[PDB]
Formats: structure tokens, sequence, C-alpha cells
RNA sequence: UACCUGGUUGAUCCUGCCAGUAGCAUAUGCUUGUCUCAAAGAUUAAGCCAUGCAUGUCUAAGUACGCACGGCCGGUACAGUGAAACUGCGAAUGGCUCAUUAAAUCAGUUAUGGUUCCUUUGGUCGCUCGUACUUGGAUAACUGUGGUAAUUCU
RNA sequence: UGGUGACUCUAGAUAACCUCGGGCCGAUCGCACGCCGGCGGCGACGACCCAUUCGAACGUCUGCCCUAUCAACUUUCGAUGGUAGUCGCCGUGCCUACCAUGGUGACCACGGGUGACGGGGAAUCAGGGUUCGAUUCCGGAGAGGGAGCCUGAGAAACGGCUACCACAUCCAAGGAAGGCAGCAGGCGCGCAAAUUACCCACUCCCGACCCGGGGAGGUAGUGACGAAAAAUAACAAUACAGGACUCUUUCGAGGCCCUGUAAUUGGAAUGAGUCCACUUUAAAUCCUUUAACGAGGAUCCAUUGGAGGGCAAGUCUGGUGCCAGCAGCCGCGGUAAUUCCAGCUCCAAUAGCGUAUA
RNA sequence: CUCUCGGCCGAAGCGUUUACUUUGAAAAAA
RNA sequence: GAAGACGGUCGAACUUGACUAUCUAGAGGAAGUA
């Protein structure tokens, strides 16, 4: 090329996406943004796929131009904006809530919550400068840069956001013990403890953690979002709680719901 | 770039040896027991038998608590239970060796309106089905080679829309008493 | 009156100012039911008048017993002016296209570049 | 479905190939009722190309003294809709082809603590101790006079 | 102060400098209107720098087909390295100056070829393999051949410009214009490949933008490349010097069950068609749904190859007479041809089936 | 297989160095 | 602040050689091919 791409071919889509072969060429390609394209859902995407509430792409042009989607409390007209982990979408007109969060399978949940809930989120700090008379910075998981944090706040902790304000009402350090959610690779999706860290210099660390049931499974260090301090999260769950079931006693809860329903 | 898919699959195999005596006379039976049109379509059944067989026979060289014999060996019984192929009672992964071509044509549905008293003959009965006389609980069906469930067995009746059923009577009913 | 008129996947959409639903359409015997009488047959259910509804894209079933497309019920007339695809509204005669083709328009259009200012407007 | 069969001799057993056999791709021949999906100027010539089209774009929110149309109610800076033109952005994406190219391209893996980055998103934007209740000159569109056989010329 | 596995990092402190081809420190626009002449609420457009996003670009390690009738190559004119610079967005022989004489190779360097763009993948397949991948996804390259640039965040851009080379257009002979390996279309080339059609409704992209545009893309057309389903008849009653089954020693008797090469009899069932209407769609078509019509030699007619062997199926009949021809191979044909040319019958696959080549 | 601290165990070393084997995570979709 | 000029650089192309390759016009002939 000589320059920057502006399409997406459907095929090389991302597949939690769950777009499908023959409805068209192309996929959304989401804007530059706080969240990775890799790594996001598209508003078009959640609107009209995911929630049902419209029909074409012309239809979530209507709907979010009515200024009716509030993405972190800022309204967002953008209909390819990339909303990713842990936004909080706030539709007004219907009242509804809603957090993006991985289901067991590595998907973005409909999770649905309440407005009480709605007012803040969690972030995952990525970077700690010092810069231009000796003011301490935070960069967080979706480019929100705070001056002034806790002095106790290091790298890869996760703080929590009012977003109203956008200040810091308190964190949690990253130590064994504490709870996770993983946010990449094959285990996305899966929520534990914390149990062991190794740390290999010069490359990636390992981070190993124990599911609920005593399954227990490793990830990258970067593949880690701490959800909340020992046992409680500090968010509402979905569905299943992290708890990633095989296929075999997926296809028998499945049954099971078929010879006791209908 | 266009937006289909160009995924197609072909659903039989010719034989190696063309002019071979025993083969020849043994699916001329097995046509004339069934009515089927050509020798395609006892090759199409003898294409999906070995590829169940070829499936079984992996699963087998497995481990017995391995989780993929334990999975896709309990899905792939499954469905022959599921369309009368294999017995209940049967239901380990060593009889898939033991089935044969006659037990998956006999679950076509053009056999089984014969069976089940609807025809007179295996030709009346694809002739039957062809010309939409035969449904299968709501629907009628049109396909000869319709694998019958075991559930959806005792749903096979005369197609209200028919004169063997509801009868608005046929065109040639109608033109004898328009003329006499 | 033996044709019948079913709802399957209601859902209030607040957003687009509608109801929209999927429409099961039994007609048992004749052929398939046209769209102006499936509206009147669903303005009496859902206690309406028959222009503010707009049904598209059903299929007869294989066999001649069901049809099934989809509907969509508007608060007002002019939510249903704002908030629909222009096609559908010139199905009901409340909204016309301009008649010129394609080749036209882009003849026209390659014809008043070879020009400056006002006279681009007396380019035939 | 882990397979062979004909052919050297008067007859035999071999070596050994030739030929047969089945698929799959391009062409071609003869034939063709129904219906679903669907490749399609790659191979020779990255040869040559009539004609048409394929890239443009305005919101409440950069600039309206075109009566172009209407329109206040008529001192009423500018009601409004608005072609044109200036300004801004896009035209580096997409589409096509496979000529070149043999540690090159490319793939997996790593790194930038050795760089740049329109845009988006967040931060920052009285941190500087030294006519403003608003600064200056132009130029299009438009009006008018033209040149050239001829251009999206001027 | 803070950080990294590691800084010559980040932050701090001091002395200055700060490019006229100047660095930031707002002379910009809308809406709602106001509170006590001042103080104002939402936006929009901006903006140095920092971070983020989309990238890009340079590097790391391992991996490629044939060739020795290619055995030494590289170093003059950078080859390998050192020091200092120049240029670059930056690291670096990238370039320059001065030094050192290095660097690669039978573990195949260097050179040549490729009917070579690379992968994901495809066909075939006991297991191992062998061959293909121009081709819708990703990456690269190139817009006749080379070269040079402008603008810009991004291009050595070609539906931008400037030359040369090769072609080629208009001319009043002075001059002017060009680039289909985009969509169609034409010529050529060939064994070899479709419409100068409709639309932005879908998928997305761009713009100042809910509004405009899009031969991207969608939709039809041509389409036996190829893949899936699936008609060309079914039934009953007669008749058979049929057949088998129960009795009869056997004849011969049965609604006992099957068969037919019966243009035997019989009305029953249907689609192919013709064709209203709806539905479909941007508008249509197609399919699906339904009216009415639509079958007896149901002439509403199935073909392509074969019939000595390999290899399923006629040493039946006429013609030919080493001729004409057949035959992948062995062979057939010279007056009785199981093999040619035909009739009849039979075999195989069947809306498909031969031939050529990889 | 062990040494100092942090809470009898971890942080600090590995044990000569590899091949091998099993595991884990990382590996675009189609 | 335009034309223009000295110089430098990048550098298509042009001319003359040398080597090498191909397409074409080309007398003569030979052998095998039958």
């Amino acid at each position: 090329a000589r320059g920057p791409k502006k399409h997406l071919k459907r095929v090389a889509a991302p597949k939690h996406w769950m777009l499908d072969k023959l409805t068209g060429v192309f996929a959304p390609r989401p804007s530059t943004g706080p969240h990775k394209l890799r790594e996001c859902l598209p508003l078009i995407i959640f609107l009209r796929n995911r929630l049902k509430y419209a029909l074409t792409g012309d239809e979530v042009k209507k709907i979010c131009m009515q200024r009716f989607i509030k993405i972190d409390g800022k309204v967002r007209t953008d209909i390819t904006y990339p909303a990713g982990f842990m936004d909080v979408i706030s539709i007004d007109k219907t009242g509804e809530n809603f957090r993006l969060i991985y289901d067991t399978k590595g998907r973005f949940a409909v999770h649905r919550i309440t407005p009480e809930e709605a007012k803040y989120k969690l972030c995952k700090v990525r970077k700690i400068f010092v810069g231009t008379k000796g003011i301490p910075h935070l960069v967080t998981h979706d480019a929100r840069t705070i001056r002034y944090p806790d002095p106790l706040i290091k790298v890869n902790d996760t703080i929590q956001i009012d977003l109203e304000t956008g200040k810091i009402t308190d964190f949690i350090k990253f130590d064994t013990g504490n709870l996770c959610m993983v946010t990449g690779g094959a285990n996305l999706g899966r929520i534990g403890v914390i149990t062991n860290r190794e740390r290999h210099p010069g490359s990636f660390d390992v981070v190993h953690v124990k599911d609920a049931n005593g399954n227990s499974f490793a990830t990258r260090l970067s593949n880690i979002f701490v959800i909340g301090k020992g046992n409680k999260p500090w968010i509402s769950l979905p569905r299943g709680k992290g708890i990633r079931l095989t296929i075999a006693e997926e296809r028998d809860k499945r049954l099971a719901a078929k010879q006791s329903s209908g | 770039p266009v937006a289909r898919s160009w995924v197609c699959r072909k659903t039989y195999v010719t034989p190696r040896r063309p002019f071979e005596k025993s083969r020849l006379d043994q699916e001329l039976k097995l046509i004339g027991e069934y009515g089927l049109r050509n020798k395609r379509e006892v090759w199409r059944v003898k294409f999906t038998l070995a590829k169940i067989r070829k499936a079984a026979r992996e699963l087998l060289t497995l481990d017995e608590k391995d989780p993929r014999r334990l999975f896709e060996g309990n899905a792939l019984l499954r469905r022959l239970v599921r369309i009368g192929v294999l017995d209940e009672g049967k239901m380990k992964l060593d009889y898939i060796l033991g089935l044969k071509i006659e037990d998956f044509l006999e679950r076509r549905l053009q056999t089984q309106v014969f069976k089940l008293g609807l025809a007179k003959s295996i030709h009346h009965a694809r002739v039957l089905i062809r010309q939409r006389h035969i449904r299968v609980r709501k629907q009628v069906v049109n396909i000869p080679s319709f694998i019958v469930r075991l559930d959806s067995q005792k749903h096979i009746d005369f197609s209200l829309r028919s004169p063997y059923g509801g009868g608005r009577p046929g065109r040639v009913k109608r033109k004898n008493a328009k003329k006499g | 009156d033996t044709v019948t008129i079913r709802t399957r996947k209601f859902m209030t959409n607040r957003l687009l100012q509608r109801k929209q639903m999927v429409i099961d359409v039994l007609h048992p015997g004749k052929a398939t039911v046209p769209k102006t009488e499936i509206r009147e047959k669903l303005a009496k259910m859902y206690k309406t008048t028959p222009d503010v509804i707009f049904v598209f894209g059903f299929r007869t079933h294989f066999g001649g017993g069901k049809t099934t497309g989809f509907g969509m019920i508007y608060d007002s007339l002019d939510y249903a002016k704002k908030n629909e695809p222009k096609h559908r509204l010139a199905r009901h005669g409340l909204y016309e296209k301009k008649k010129t083709s394609r080749k036209q328009r882009k003849e026209r259009k390659n014809r008043m570049k070879k020009v400056r200012g006002t006279a681009k407007a007396n380019v035939g």
C-alpha cells in the first residue's frame, strides 16, 4: 500500500463478532479509537447483530444520529466507534445499560447492568510516567490518561473510574489471591483467582489462574485483568461465571434443558 | 470479490473396476428391491456408510477413555439410533462396523410409504411421492431419498390437498365428470 | 375468513418508534395473501390503522400452507415517513422517486466538468 | 476397498517395460426435459485499444450583494432556500494483473531501549512578568472587452 | 520523583542559544438565552506537545525448486571491518575521507535456468508420499519501457506532472493532446474464456455529511467449468399350449404369488408446458403459492459408446475380399470376417457420455 | 539440590551443556 | 519576486567500439528421408 487501509473484508474480520459469510463482502472496519480493532465491538454490530434493534446499517445510522447512545457517559454518533472491554453502553430512551464483558467462549455478551452500576468501570493501568514539573500520570487500557493518581498504583493494577468526573475512586493491586478475567488468547473470558506469577526477564511473564471449580490455566501477563479483590468481583458477572464447561458437560446441560422444558 | 461460497462436495464415488460381474448383479438387486433410478443412487448410499465406518474406525483406535472417542463416539451413535439404522440396545461403537447398505435403504421415505401400506409396490411409492401425495407431519415432501427419523415415522399421511387424502378430485376425474 | 395472522418475535422498538415482529400467515388452500390484506388483518389485531404499518419480505413455504414475513407498526405516520426506507414508502404512494436514469446523470455530470462557473447550469 | 489384467515361448518360470484401469483438470465432439448453487480473456500477447462510465463532497455551525426564487415590512447590517466560486477534506483506500523477483518476496517468531504517524480517544491549552468592543493588503464567482483551426487554453 | 532484565530513560538543577525559508502561547462559527455595565450555559472548528488507535519502515532466528557440460567468488567503480563525519524519519558502507585486508564457499558459495509472485490452501492417497496453487483471504509488486519529481500525514502516485525510448491521435502545418494489467466493449493471439445491461435497495467506503457519490459492491443476462436434488410413467382387469406354489400317480384343477417383446381393455394420478393473480425485488426476473387449460404409440420419441480378449454384452444376417477400413495393446480383414460397413438383438453409464493433453 | 530474607514453605542460586519426551501459551479467517 | 545563466547531483537516452544473442533476405551444396 501507499498509505493506511480503510476497508475490512468480511472473512478477515474478528471471529468473535460472529458475522456470517453471505450478507456482504465487507465488514464494518472499526474507527481508530480507545480499543484495538481485533479487540473491539463496533457499535453497528452491537446494535443490529446483537440487540436486533435495527435491520440495516441505515437504521443504525438513524438510531445513532438521534443522539440516543452513550458509551462511557458520552454521546457517540459514529456507527463504527470501537466499544471494548468494560465499556458502559447506555441507551437512555429504552432505559437499558450494558457492559461489554467476555463470555466463557470469548465473545462479548449482552450483559445488562443496573443504572447504579452504570456510573463506574474498571480500567487496567498500562503505563506510568512522570512528566513536565513532576506530575505523575497514568495510561489505562482504553487510552485514558489521569493526572495525579495515588502513588500506590503501579503498572498492571486495576483502578476504578467514575464516568462523569473521570477520576479514580479506588483500585485493586496485582497480587496472588485476587480475581481475574482473561482478556486474550485461548483462555479468553475465563475467570479465576491468581495463584502464581513466574517472571522471565526480557520476555513475557506467565500468570497461573485457578478456576472456581479447581481448574487451572496459565496466560501471559498482558492477558490478565484483575476484576476484584480476593473473591468478590467489583462488577456483575455474566450468565456463566467465567467457568468454561467442557463439551461433554455442555452437551449434558443442553440435553437436561430439553427433558425438563417443553 | 463476491459474497458467495464455493463449498460443494460430491456424494458418490465410482468403483475402480468398471465391468465386474457380481458387483453389477448385487447392485441391480439393490436397485430392484428398492426401486432406485440408477447406479449412482446406490453409490451415494455406499458413500455415506463408508464415511461413517471411516469415522468409527478411527475412534476405535483412540484410548477407550479419551475425550474425543467419548464425545464423537456418542454423537455418531445418537444419529444412527435416531434415524433408525441402529438399535437402542446396540449403542457400542463396534456395531457401526456391522451396518449394511440395506439398513440405510430401509429408511428412505419411498420404502416407508410402501411398507406402511400407503402404496402397493416400491414403484407406486416413488411416483406417489414425486407428484406431491405424501406429507410428513405437516410438510409435503417431494424427495424419495428422504431419510425418515424414528420419531417422525408414524406421522406419514396423504397430504390433505391430494385426491387420496382430503380430496379435491384430480384433473382427469374432473374432466370425465364434465364430459358425462 | 380462513386466513390467520400470528406474531412471533415481537419487540417494541423505542429508538425507531415502532413495534416490529415476524408475521405468520396461514392460507391453507389459497395463493399467497396480498400485502394489503395482511395489513387490514394486522391493524385490527393491534388496534390501529393500516396506513401506519409496513409489511415486507413474505415467503410461502414448500407445500403451500404457511407464509413468513416481517412487519413494523409505527407510532405516528410522520414517524413512519421519517424512519423508513423510501422504497417502502413508495409502495404506499407516499414517496415518488425522480424518473431520470443513471447513465443520464453520469454523462451530465461529466459534461459539466468541462465548463467553468455559471455555464454549468446551461449544460444539456 | 492396503486390488491388478492382456502382450516375448512349441510349452514353462522370470526380469522387464508397453497397453489396459480409476480419479482430477483445461479443451473438444455428440446429446440435453425440471430445479438449487456456481467458475468464467490466467496459460498464447504485462500485446494494442474506438466510445461511455469507474471520485467526489455542506451542516444549526468557514465565505452569499447571482431577484435564481420567494419574502418579511418596508430606514430596518445579514429573513430564508440557494447555483457558482473561494476555502477545507478525499482522490495513497478500493478494483485489476502476475511481468519481474530464488535468503529476495513470504511464513512462523521476535525487536524498535533505533524511528515516523492525517485521523480517533484521553491529557494539555491565564504556568511565559514583557486598534483589542476587532488589524492589513489582495483575489475569484459576477460585470465587461478579447485572442487561437483546435483543449477541463486562458 | 518514578521505571526497566538492562538507559546515555523519565523527571529535576545550572549557563546560554532559540533559524525572517520565524514554534506554541485562538483577531473563527452556531444555538439557547440570560443573572447582578459587568459575569455566564451548551456546542462547532482549531492548536505546539504527550499518550492511544490504524499503521508503516528497518532489523532478529529458522525455512525454497532444477542445475558442477557453473569451482572458486567478492575487492579498480565498497567488497568485509575500524574512526570521524555527511545524508536520512532513525540504526547501518547509505555515502565520503583516512586506515586495516578482510568476507563467502563441496554443510554447494558464485553463476545460470524455472512453461517461479510467496503463503493460507487443492487434487490424489493404506501408511509413507507425488503433483498443483495466475485465481475472490493475507503479504509483495507493476500500471507500455526506464528515469525524475510536485503536493501531502501518507505516493517516487500513473483515471498527477516532467523528460527520453517505442507506439499512437487532432491540425488551417503554426501547434495541441495520450496510457483499459478498473467496468463493459473491440482487434489480435490462439486449443482456450460472458452484457458497450439495471441499481446504490443490501454490504461497506469517502466527504463539510442522518441528505451527496461509489462499474467497490449488489441485481439480472450469457454460462453442460463444476457440485446438489430429480421426470421420461403407475395401477387394475383380461389373455398366456407363461413360471413357481396346494391337490391330482399324471392329465388337469385354484381370485395363491410373481413375469412378459400383449400398438390387449380400463379410467385414475401428475408434472413439463400455456398462463390470470399474488408473493419476490430498488424495479423486475427466477423459485415457492394458487386459478383455468395441459397425456396413450401418454409421437409430451434419451443419448453416448460398445458387443474376440483384457472388459459387461451375438463364431445371428447381408455387403467387402490384405481392399475399404477397424484396432490404446494382442490383433481382425487375402470369398464362411465372433473384430471392417449396415440391419436386428444384446451390454454399460445415463441427462449425460466419448476423444485429446497435463 | 540447596542458601539469606518475606510469609515449615516462596523470593536467590541452579543442576555441566544440549538432543529427546510430556505439558503449557502462542499461533487470522475461510 | 518571474525568465535566465555558472556549478553540482540523480539520470533516461544517444553515438562509436568489443563480445554475445535473435529475427529476417540470401547463392552453393551435401547426406539421410521415400
